[PDB]
């Protein structure tokens, strides 16, 4: 297959290559993301040193 | 011959005004002191 061949209602999402993303597959077939995002921080502290 | 008593020659000298003149005056400006406790630019550092 090639990218044309996807129809274009579907080419809004992730496309997926067979066996090359087969990984990815497993990874959206259980709904888990592929990248952990750090837990958001709080905002930084702002040191002043006037001159 | 004419004596010049009644035609003698005349001086002259200005009456000057500067036994009551104004003199020149400086001007400094008073600067805001930074011994006295002015304020600072509060360069700001980030701790990440």
């Amino acid at each position: 297959a090639k990218k044309e061949h996807v129809p274009t209602w579907l080419q809004n999402t992730h496309v997926y290559s067979w066996p090359k993303n087969k990984k990815n597959i497993l990874l959206r077939l259980l709904r888990e993301e592929e990248f952990v995002a750090p837990p958001r921080g709080p905002l930084p502290t702002l040191q002043v040193v006037p001159l | 011959v004419r004596e010049p008593g009644s035609q003698a020659c005349l001086a002259i000298d200005p009456l000057v005004g500067e036994e009551g003149g104004a003199a020149v005056a400086k001007l400094e400006p008073h600067l805001q002191p930074r011994g006295q406790p002015a304020p600072q630019p509060l360069h700001t550092l980030v701790l990440a």
